[PDB]
């Protein structure tokens, strides 16, 4: 069905009504999201099929139709824009400076903004447009908000 | 079964509602791809 570039929701009618549990990017033909949205699932695309073709559990990431492509990084110094895509409101990109998760593998880039469990896979874009990764894989810090890393994955 | 709705482009926007903190915090990933609070 659509294959066109842009920001995606992904939907469910298992539970009540129409519910979303998370969003997606579309680039080359590739559906990029977060593994916990659809657990390797099927998604559905109008008419047409969307099959997984690559993920994985630790990462928390999963690809349909081709290989991961998004490969841009944040640059550790610029504020980003963080597309999010809430349930059941408009997309809008919330400017924000990022902090750090610090962890025994190496440094990575965090947006502690604090949105509802079905944005999860919204995109984090740099100055120039370019997704630097997906939102809704992180932590719940002392005061009860989330404070989400920017999970990249790779371009083989 | 999933289903996938266009919700818009990828932009940066100029003039965006700026907001957020930065905070430096130790973590830790397990196996199940979930982060944890190391303090
Ligand atoms: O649940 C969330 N994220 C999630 C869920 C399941 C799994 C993972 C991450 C990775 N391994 C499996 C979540 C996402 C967002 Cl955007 C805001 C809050 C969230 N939240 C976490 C706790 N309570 C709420």
């Amino acid at each position: 069905g659509e294959t066109t570039d842009g920001v995606y929701r992904v939907m469910t009618r298992r539970l009540l009504g129409s519910t979303q549990v998370g969003v997606g990017v579309m680039q080359e033909g590739v559906f990029h999201t977060m593994w916990h949205v659809t657990k390797g699932a099927a998604l559905r695309s109008g008419e047409g099929r969307l099959d997984p073709y690559w993920g994985d559990v630790k990462q928390d990431l999963v690809s349909y139709c081709g290989p991961w492509k998004l490969d841009a990084a944040w640059d550790g110094l610029s504020e980003v824009q963080l597309l999010a895509v809430p349930p059941g409101e408009r997309a809008k990109n919330i400017q924000t400076l990022p902090g750090i998760f610090k962890t025994k593998d190496g440094d990575i880039g965090a947006v502690a903004l604090d949105y509802p469990a079905g944005t999860s896979g919204s995109p984090i874009l740099d100055k120039c447009g370019r997704v630097i990764g997906l939102y809704g894989n992180g932590v719940v810090i002392k005061n009860g908000s989330y404070v989400s890393a920017i999970t990249q994955g790779k371009r083989e | 079964d999933m289903y996938i709705e266009r919700a818009g482009d990828i932009t940066w926007e100029k003039d965006a509602e700026v907001t957020g903190n930065s905070p430096r915090l130790d973590v830790a990933l397990d196996e199940s791809g979930d982060f944890s609070l190391v303090e």
